């Protein structure tokens, strides 16, 4: 088939940035129109890369003035040390701006099919910010793959709690 | 006889009755209970509720009556929400009249009342604010009323 | 034969036709030149058998709409599990159920209505549940709030599968009619797959969740030392202590040594006197009996393998001589029209719901259900009213089949139209039975009314007066007393305590008492026989005279919702098959109003109430039925006046919302009457006399303001008569028994 | 201007204050010229209002107030002191002459190419040039930080000017 | 494109508007409860 | 308590008789050619304003008794 897999030759995709192939084993791109799922994939991969760099960069031990972390999960100490400061409310609220103001009509550009549904502009780079053919696709695959490994790797960075109850640096100090 | 309400005795008996009767529910919970905090805020909403009726006229029942003469000592009871209310439904009436005399001359007026032209609707929604001297200036123009519309036999 | 033939990518999923209201009907996409276009937009919104005659497109529309209904039901049940999770005192209720009144909904604190938050114990207030969800959850074995949050989450997930399901089955994979008229397979999968695997897998839940948990709660363990339901399946050693038959595994099952499963499964009946509900051993054994018996029942329909029946060769073989042709034709009747199937399924669904109501008062199946009487009351009452309305839908949709989808060619001399050949002899003997039962069911109340009013109480129909002891009900009730030793041989206790032995007291509250039926209960049963025969008179008159009456010999040409024919024949107002459904809804309100008034007053005099020491008895009304149900002054005084005292004195207290739903539901009731008595020939030029006052000020509405149509203008009178009249009894019942139970 | 192709609404690029920004397409259905005149008028009156929150220093306290740098119930202080109704009368006596049609969406007085009334310009060194383009920003920044003053009165509640040096919560 | 035309119909605008005025009254009766003056 | 209620129900019955025979007068007894633009023909001319304003005051009182009783009762 067109897939480097069992069999489904080009169900609806095939030109998307799968450099190793188009994966798609289950019937989502059968009926979901694929532009919605692409905007969801890219938005999840961006926010998951922010999540994993959040967990690691916080596990390098930095606070203005707060408690000892011992974790970056488990809501009261970390999360509701932050909420009771009256502090995460705005860091949610500005994203409540961002998605409704510049993500919702952006998603309307993901309605009509005139977007390439990532693309919030945003290349503040010289000598390497190619919007064209080569580096846009092979770097968009970089954002895509590092975002997917950010999704799963953030999955493990959450789920090392039961036999650990410690930091992931302390998980590296354990076997 | 309309006593001033801040010194009516049976009125203050209703104060003692609702504060204490509502406090009978407060005798179930501990000092940090959210229910108990809600009845703290509720007792606040009873003492404020009764101190903010200090200029009404609660008669022999201890219940705050009103006055609709426009005495100007009781204008805050009725005539000020009267003028306020007639402003609000003169707004609504003027918006509805202006919008209907828009869509009376469109392509498909039957479709215009199902599917509101939110362009022209929210044009008139806001534009009917100065309706006393817009109806007074359309009424002098011979445009507010009509003449020789439908009627039955005789 | 059997195969799956499904069109893919049928209807585009654009929002384009939302901008054309009334796109669906070619008789209605003209646009509103009148306001009657508005209301006909909604009454024709689900005439799926009246958009287009093509049964394929209709059948796609309905089968996709079902998933919308199940989407709303899963949103609703996920609402109940989340309101049980976040808002309820269920974890506190699980500690002591007989003390803490059940509540979920915690009213937002705005002006005054914070007084509706009833202090129901559990350290948290809110308006009290009478739906009895907590008794369903203790039977389910839900321990802490996490299973309620998770099951609400799965409720939303199944709601998403139903929205995406119906979207997927109208638009981008929608089946052919050959898929729909595969009815041997539809029964073959509902009798087995839906109901069979439902009851079997539910027996799996009850055995591996509810039996260990509601053994631990029957011992009285707080829900902290109880392990997870989960943690009973990882090892049998947590269940072999509770039931030692789990130690033997499934080996006594496959060796047919089913004596060994007497611990898990049994046939006891009665009620567990600790929890006041059924023994869940009996209930799990019960669902295994529905399991094997329905899974056997599924395999009687030949689909692909030439093994089983078809419906055709069954129905054609019942060619009895008094019908002549036999059932030749019904398989073509019931596989081409949907209103016929809706008549049957609504009739059996509603009557099943009444059966549900009776089997929930007299065999209370949930733990601590008969100890909080409002949940005991209203779960009787509510399944009566959907138990009622769904019957009238039968009388609607058996009428509609006779009007719309009837066809005399396929339906010639069979069992169906041979009724219509003597429908005068049907309706005439319903007419005689209605008058005979009306005299002998209500004239007894006027009789005892006068004899008590004339002083001659010896001439009444009391206990002491001319007795009318119901002989047959007392006799077969005595057979049910003599059940568990004689004929139900392997039983231990009776089928219920509404039949036999001494009552069940659970926390000084009477679970079930042996109901005595004497000489007043007789006459209320003849009320019920009467008002069931009147609705059967109107709803068989609405089906047999649905198509060609001898008054109007073309109703099939006029339609189903026509108002009338005219003033000719001396006036033929309210003559359609719809109009008999219009009357069957009022008589529904009558028949069920006196079913529940029979319930909620005989079971406040002969069952419910409290007990004191030395086994003493104390009902809520205190035995005040048989001396007082025989009249109507005793009825209206001792029930509708005396039981109002806890509804009417409810102001200032937490029941006061019912005191608002008592008055306003009177309002809506009387507000119905304006639509019933008047007619649109008044309102149309009353309205047009107001249209003069808009044309004078140029506020002429472009959509021309007609009055309501006749069938609408009476349909709204029914729909306020039932909301007002039903919500009066709703707030009267729940305001009555919460102040006691 | 706005990069993800969402920028051909009912608006026009040669309009003053333009930097290509209507994500929620308010230019549809809301009469872009009237939205422009509301932006200009909100910018100028918020501009003067934050100029009151700039010249809350000791200068020009002429005999009536005696309440320096309050910014909260100072509104209530002159509801109590009277003559705040009177400035609605005076502003009404302006807005008879300024707009002359004075109805919000019905009959907007579009005659002179620009949302600016009667040509209030006695100095008149610039005309309606691209100075318009640098008026609107000097209104827009005058809007937002104006809120930043009053919210500094809301939850900080300390002082308008005394956040800037080394004063942080 | 036509979704806003569905959001411009009579009941949808009537609920997005009566929901809004109902929100004006409910939010204006938490903030200022028991308002019998003025 | 019975004389008052007696004469009030008889009072309402006889008003409704006066208007019922009013309508019988306007159907089976009315001649608008002997009543050429008469006071009665004037009444039938502005009957639209009459019924619109009766419907107005009846609507106003029905939203301002029932409004105040449901207010006081809530
Ligand atoms: C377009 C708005 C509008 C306007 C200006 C009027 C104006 C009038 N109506 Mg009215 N009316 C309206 C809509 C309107 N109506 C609607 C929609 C209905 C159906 C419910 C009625 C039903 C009605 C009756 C039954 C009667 C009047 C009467 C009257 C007159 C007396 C004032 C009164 O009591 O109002 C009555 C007000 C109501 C019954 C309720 C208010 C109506 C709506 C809810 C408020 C307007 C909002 C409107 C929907 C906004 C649409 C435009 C917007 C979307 C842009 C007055 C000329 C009376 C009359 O003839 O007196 C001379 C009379 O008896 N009206
Ligand atoms: C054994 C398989 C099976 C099961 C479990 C069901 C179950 C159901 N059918 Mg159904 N059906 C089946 C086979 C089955 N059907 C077949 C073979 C046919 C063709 C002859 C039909 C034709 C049919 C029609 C025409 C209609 C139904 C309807 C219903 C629902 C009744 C409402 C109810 O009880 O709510 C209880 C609800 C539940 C218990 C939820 C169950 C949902 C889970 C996910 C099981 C569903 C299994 C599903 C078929 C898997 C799809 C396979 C696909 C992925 C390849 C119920 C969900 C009615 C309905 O409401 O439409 C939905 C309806 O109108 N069925
Ligand atoms: C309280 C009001 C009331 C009463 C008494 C009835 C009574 C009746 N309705 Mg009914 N009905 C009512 C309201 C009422 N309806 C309303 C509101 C609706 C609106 C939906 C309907 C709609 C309706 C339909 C659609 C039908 C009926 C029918 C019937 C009859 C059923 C047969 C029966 O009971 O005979 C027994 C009679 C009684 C119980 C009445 C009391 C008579 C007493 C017991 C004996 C006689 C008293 C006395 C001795 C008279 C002689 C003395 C006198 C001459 C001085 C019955 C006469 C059915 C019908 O016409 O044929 C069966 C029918 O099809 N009704
Ligand atoms: C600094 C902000 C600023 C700027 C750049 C402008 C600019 C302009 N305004 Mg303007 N305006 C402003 C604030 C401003 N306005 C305020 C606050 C008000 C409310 C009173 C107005 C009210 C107003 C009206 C009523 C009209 C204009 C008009 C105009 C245009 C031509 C007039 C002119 O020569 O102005 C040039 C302006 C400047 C060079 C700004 C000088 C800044 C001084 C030095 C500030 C002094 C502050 C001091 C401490 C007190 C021009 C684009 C006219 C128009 O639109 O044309 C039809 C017109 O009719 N304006
Ligand atoms: C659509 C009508 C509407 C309007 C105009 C407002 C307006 C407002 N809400 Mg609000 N609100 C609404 C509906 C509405 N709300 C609904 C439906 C909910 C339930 C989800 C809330 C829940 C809500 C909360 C929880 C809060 C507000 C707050 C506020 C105020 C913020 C400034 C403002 C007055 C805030 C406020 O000022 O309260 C202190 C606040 O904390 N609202
Ligand atoms: C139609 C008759 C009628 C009238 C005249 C009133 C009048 C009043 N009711 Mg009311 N009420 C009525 C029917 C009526 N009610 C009914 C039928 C019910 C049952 C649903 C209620 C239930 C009810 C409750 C539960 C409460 C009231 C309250 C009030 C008072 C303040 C209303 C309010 O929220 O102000 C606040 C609203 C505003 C300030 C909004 C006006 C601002 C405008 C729109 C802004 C634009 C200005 C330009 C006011 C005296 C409240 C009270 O304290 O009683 C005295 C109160 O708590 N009413
Ligand atoms: C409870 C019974 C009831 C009620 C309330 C009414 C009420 C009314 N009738 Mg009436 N009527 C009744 C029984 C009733 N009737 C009966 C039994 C008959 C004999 C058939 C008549 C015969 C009759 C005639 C012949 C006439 C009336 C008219 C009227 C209106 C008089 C004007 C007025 O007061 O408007 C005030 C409005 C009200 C009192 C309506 C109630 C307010 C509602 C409940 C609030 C709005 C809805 C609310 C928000 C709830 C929302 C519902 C939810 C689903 C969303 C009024 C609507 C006349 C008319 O049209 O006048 C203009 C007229 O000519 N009636
Ligand atoms: C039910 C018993 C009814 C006796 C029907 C006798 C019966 O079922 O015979 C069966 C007979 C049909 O005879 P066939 O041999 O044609 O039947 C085979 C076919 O019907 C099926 O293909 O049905 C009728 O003739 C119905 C006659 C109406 C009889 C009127 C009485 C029915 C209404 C009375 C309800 C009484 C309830 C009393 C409870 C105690
Ligand atoms: C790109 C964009 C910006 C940049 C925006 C950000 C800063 C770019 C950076 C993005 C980062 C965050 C990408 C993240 C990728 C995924 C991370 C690296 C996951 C790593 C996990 C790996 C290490 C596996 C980890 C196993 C996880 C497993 C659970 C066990 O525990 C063991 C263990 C730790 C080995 C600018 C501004 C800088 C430039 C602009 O032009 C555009
Ligand atoms: C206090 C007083 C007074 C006053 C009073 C008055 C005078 C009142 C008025 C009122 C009145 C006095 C009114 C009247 C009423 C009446 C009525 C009630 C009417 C109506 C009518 C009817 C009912 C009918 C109708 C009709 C018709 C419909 C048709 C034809 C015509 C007719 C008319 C017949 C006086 C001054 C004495 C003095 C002092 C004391
Ligand atoms: C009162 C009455 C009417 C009149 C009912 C009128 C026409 C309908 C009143 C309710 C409508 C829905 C009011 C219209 C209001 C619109 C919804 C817009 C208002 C703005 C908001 C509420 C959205 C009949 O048409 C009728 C017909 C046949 C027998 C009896 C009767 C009858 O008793």
């Amino acid at each position: 088939p067109s897939m480097p897999f069992l069999k489904r030759p080009s169900k609806l995709d095939g030109s998307l940035p799968g450099g190793e192939g188009c994966f798609d084993p289950l019937g989502f791109t059968e009926v979901f129109s694929l532009e919605w799922l692409r905007e969801a994939e890219i938005k999840h991969c961006r926010v998951a890369m922010l999540a994993v760099l959040g967990v690691i960069a916080q596990e390098f031990g930095t606070f203005d003035f707060y408690n000892a972390k011992s974790k970056l999960q488990l809501s009261p100490d970390l999360h509701n040390q932050f909420v009771q400061n009256g502090a995460l409310q705005q860091i949610l609220l500005f994203v409540c701006a961002w998605e409704f103001i510049v993500g919702l009509p952006a998603l309307i550009e993901s309605v009509n099919g005139n977007r390439e549904p990532g693309y919030f502009g945003f290349d503040p780079l010289k000598l390497g910010g190619t919007v064209g053919s080569a580096q846009w696709k092979r770097m968009q695959a970089g954002e895509l793959r590092n975002g997917r490994l950010a999704m799963i790797a953030f999955g493990g960075f959450f789920h090392q709690q039961l036999l650990t109850k410690q930091g992931i640096i302390e998980q590296l100090a354990h076997f | 006889v309309l006593t001033p309400c801040q010194q009516s005795e049976a009125f203050h008996k209703r104060e003692i009755n609702e504060v204490r009767t509502l406090e009978n529910r407060q005798a179930n919970y501990e000092a940090n209970s959210p229910s108990y905090l809600a009845l703290q805020s509720q007792i606040d909403q009873v003492h404020k509720r009764f101190d903010k009726y200090g200029t009404l006229l609660c008669g022999q029942d201890g219940l705050p009556h009103l006055i609709t003469d426009g005495d100007w000592r009781h204008a805050r009871e009725f005539t000020i929400p009267a003028l306020l209310f007639l402003y609000i439904t003169g707004w609504i009436g003027w918006v509805g009249r202006s919008y209907l005399k828009y869509t009376k001359e469109t392509k498909n007026p039957t479709e215009q009342e199902i599917i509101l032209d939110v362009p022209m609707a929210l044009k008139y929604m806001l534009s009917g604010f100065l309706w006393p001297l817009s109806a007074w200036q359309e009424y002098r123009s011979g445009q507010l009323l009509a003449k020789e519309d439908e009627i039955t036999v005789s | 034969q059997v195969k799956v033939v499904v069109d893919r990518d049928v209807v585009p999923t654009s929002f384009e036709k939302w901008a054309k209201p009334g796109h669906f009907s070619r008789s209605l996409a003209k646009g509103p030149k009148t306001t009657t276009w508005i209301w006909n937009l909604h009454a024709d919104a689900h005439d799926f058998d009246s958009h287009t005659s093509s049964l394929e497109e209709v059948s796609r529309k309905i089968f996709s709409a079902h998933f919308g209904q199940l989407a709303i039901i899963f949103i609703w049940l996920s609402g109940m599990y989340f309101h049980g999770a976040r808002f309820s005192n269920y974890v506190a209720w699980l500690s002591n159920p007989t003390g803490i009144k059940p509540s979920a909904q915690v009213v937002w604190p705005i002006v005054g209505q914070q007084i509706l938050n009833a202090d129901v114990g559990g350290g948290m207030q809110g308006i009290q549940i009478t739906s009895g969800l907590f008794q369903l959850w203790r039977a389910s074995g839900i321990v802490n709030e996490l299973q309620l949050y998770v099951t609400a989450l799965g409720g939303l997930g199944m709601a998403g599968l139903m929205i995406f399901a119906g979207w997927f089955h109208y638009h981008k994979a929608a089946p052919k009619l050959e898929w729909f008229q595969n009815v041997e397979s539809m029964l073959n999968h509902h009798l087995a797959g839906l109901l069979g695997l439902g009851s079997l897998s539910w027996a799996g839940h009850q055995i591996h969740v509810s039996l260990p948990i509601n053994k631990l709660l029957d011992a009285g363990v707080a829900p902290s030392s109880i392990p997870l339901p989960h943690e009973f399946i990882l090892n049998r050693n947590l269940m072999a202590e509770l039931y030692p038959s789990f130690q033997q595994g499934l080996v006594p099952f496959f060796t047919l040594n089913w004596k060994q499963y007497s611990d898990i499964l049994t046939f006891k009946g009665g009620l567990s006197p600790v929890t006041g509900g059924l023994w869940l051993t009996d209930v799990a054994h019960h669902h295994l009996a529905i399991a094997v018996l329905f899974l056997v029942a599924g395999h009687m329909y030949r689909t692909n393998w030439g093994i089983g029946h078809s419906i055709k060769q069954i129905l054609e073989a019942h060619k009895g001589p008094l019908t002549g042709e036999g059932h030749k034709g019904l398989y073509e009747i019931l596989t081409t029209s949907w209103h016929a199937n809706l008549a049957i399924n609504l009739a059996m669904l509603g009557s099943l719901s009444i059966i549900v109501a009776h089997h929930m008062y007299a065999m209370p199946p949930y733990p601590y259900l008969a100890t909080d009487y409002p949940t005991q009351l209203s779960l009787f009452t509510h399944h009566m009213w959907i138990g009622g309305f769904c019957i009238v839908g039968a009388g609607a949709h058996a009428a509609i089949y006779m009007v719309r989808d009837y066809s005399p060619t396929v339906n010639f001399n069979n069992v169906l139209d041979r009724m219509i050949r003597h429908r005068d002899a049907i309706i005439s003997h319903l007419n005689w039975v209605c008058i005979f039962l009306g005299m002998h069911s209500f004239g007894l109340y006027i009789h005892n009314d006068t004899m008590r009013a004339l002083g001659r109480a010896q001439d009444m129909f009391s206990d002491t007066a001319i007795q009318l002891q119901p002989v047959f009900a007392q006799w077969i009730q005595q057979i049910h007393t003599l059940a568990p030793g004689n004929t139900a041989v392997n039983a231990l206790a009776t089928a219920s305590y509404a039949f036999g032995a001494d009552t069940v007291t659970v926390g000084s509250k009477i679970a079930m008492m042996p109901i005595k039926l004497g000489t007043a209960d007789f006459m209320v049963h003849h009320i019920h026989a009467f008002t069931i025969h009147v609705t059967t008179l109107i709803l068989l008159k609405g089906v047999l005279y649905a198509r060609n009456s001898r008054l109007i010999p073309d109703k099939a040409n006029l339609g189903f919702r026509f108002p009338c024919d005219g003033p000719g024949r001396g006036g033929t107002c309210q003559v359609s098959a719809w109009d008999h459904v219009f009357l069957g809804l009022f008589w529904m309100y009558n028949a069920l109003s006196i079913v529940i008034f029979h319930f909620s007053w005989k079971m406040q005099s002969d069952v419910w109430g409290t007990v004191t020491s030395n086994g003493a008895i104390s009902h809520i009304t205190g035995g005040n039925f048989a001396q007082s149900a025989i009249t109507i002054n005793g009825w209206l005084r001792d029930f509708l006046w005396a039981q109002a005292s806890q509804v009417i004195q409810s102001y200032g207290s937490s029941l006061s919302a019912y005191g608002l739903m008592f008055l306003g539901a009177h309002f809506v009731w009387a507000f119905s009457l304006m639509f019933l008595f008047s007619g649109r020939g008044y309102w149309q030029e009353l309205i047009e006399s107001i249209v003069w006052a808009h044309n004078k000020l140029k506020v002429a509405p472009a959509i021309a303001p007609r009055a309501l149509s006749i069938t609408q203008g009476r349909a709204v009178g029914v729909a306020h008569y039932l909301l007002g009249g039903i919500a009066t009894t709703w707030a009267f019942f729940l305001a009555r028994i919460i102040a006691v139970g | 201007a706005l990069p993800f192709l969402s920028k051909p609404p009912n608006l026009s690029p040669d309009m003053p204050g333009y930097r290509g920004f209507d994500p929620l397409r308010f230019s549809d259905a809301f009469d872009v010229n009237w939205l422009q005149e509301g932006e200009i008028k909100n910018g100028r009156v918020a501009m003067l209002a934050c100029l009151h929150f700039f010249v809350t220093e000791f200068y020009q306290f002429p005999f009536f107030a005696g309440a320096p740098k309050l910014a909260g119930p100072a509104h209530d202080y002159f509801v109590k002191s009277g003559a705040m109704i009177q400035i609605l009368a005076f502003i009404g006596f302006l807005e008879f002459l300024l707009h002359r049609g004075k109805v919000l969406y019905s009959d907007m007085e579009w005659k002179g190419r620009k949302p600016g009334e009667l040509g209030f310009n006695p100095l008149n060194l610039p005309n309606d040039k691209a100075m318009r383009d640098r008026e609107v920003n000097n209104g827009r920044l005058a809007m937002l930080g104006f809120a930043g003053i009053i919210h500094g009165e809301f939850l900080n509640g300390k002082m308008p000017f005394e956040q800037i040096t080394n004063f942080q919560p | 494109m036509n979704l806003k035309k569905y959001l411009s119909t009579a009941p949808v605008v009537a609920t997005l508007w009566l929901f809004l005025t109902a929100g004006i009254l409910i939010e204006l009766n938490r903030f200022f409860p028991d308002s019998l003056f003025y | 308590s019975a004389l008052y209620t007696h004469h009030q129900y008889i009072a309402g019955l006889l008003i409704v008789g006066a208007f019922a025979h009013g309508a019988i007068f306007f159907i089976r007894d009315y001649d608008p050619e002997q009543n050429q633009d008469n006071v009665l023909a004037r009444m039938l001319a502005h009957k639209e304003a009459v019924i619109s304003h009766l419907s107005w005051v009846s609507l106003f009182l029905g939203f301002h008794t029932l409004g105040l009783y449901v207010h006081n009762d809530v």
